């Protein structure tokens, strides 16, 4: 695991719980 | 899809852990070598 | 109100990346320094 | 059920926000005696 | 944008999401 | 609370999280 993949895995999982919150 | 934020954000966290230990020895490591 | 927490909670998350980004990018640029 | 783990969640993050305080401070300590 | 900020901010939440911890 | 405390108590908590979801 290096910084680039974090970052990249920071935003997918962002994404993800702000449009899960918005659902729930 | 309580839990499924919830299990999101547990990645999340874990992921903020990495980075965190990632700092903490490389900034260890500058402390040494300046010491 | 579990909602609620989750949404505050991924406030505090995105604080924290906020901060070990700052780090990250500070750090390396001591390490470059020395370098 | 899920607010267990919201509320583990929550202990592990300011686990988290202690970290991140401990590196600030030091990182800085390192920023001045170099500058 | 500031570290002051950043920890203001951290306390606030905090102590909102204990709120509602609390109260749930 | 030195850091090995940090990395222990970082781990008692996972078990716990992960736990938590697996049973949620």
């Amino acid at each position: 695991m290096t910084w680039e993949e974090w970052d990249l895995k920071i935003e997918l999982y962002t994404l993800k719980i702000e449009l899960l919150i918005k659902k729930s | 899809n309580l839990l499924r934020a919830i299990e999101a954000q547990q990645h999340l966290l874990q992921l903020t852990v990495w980075g965190i230990k990632q700092l903490q020895a490389r900034l260890l490591a500058v402390e040494r070598y300046l010491k």
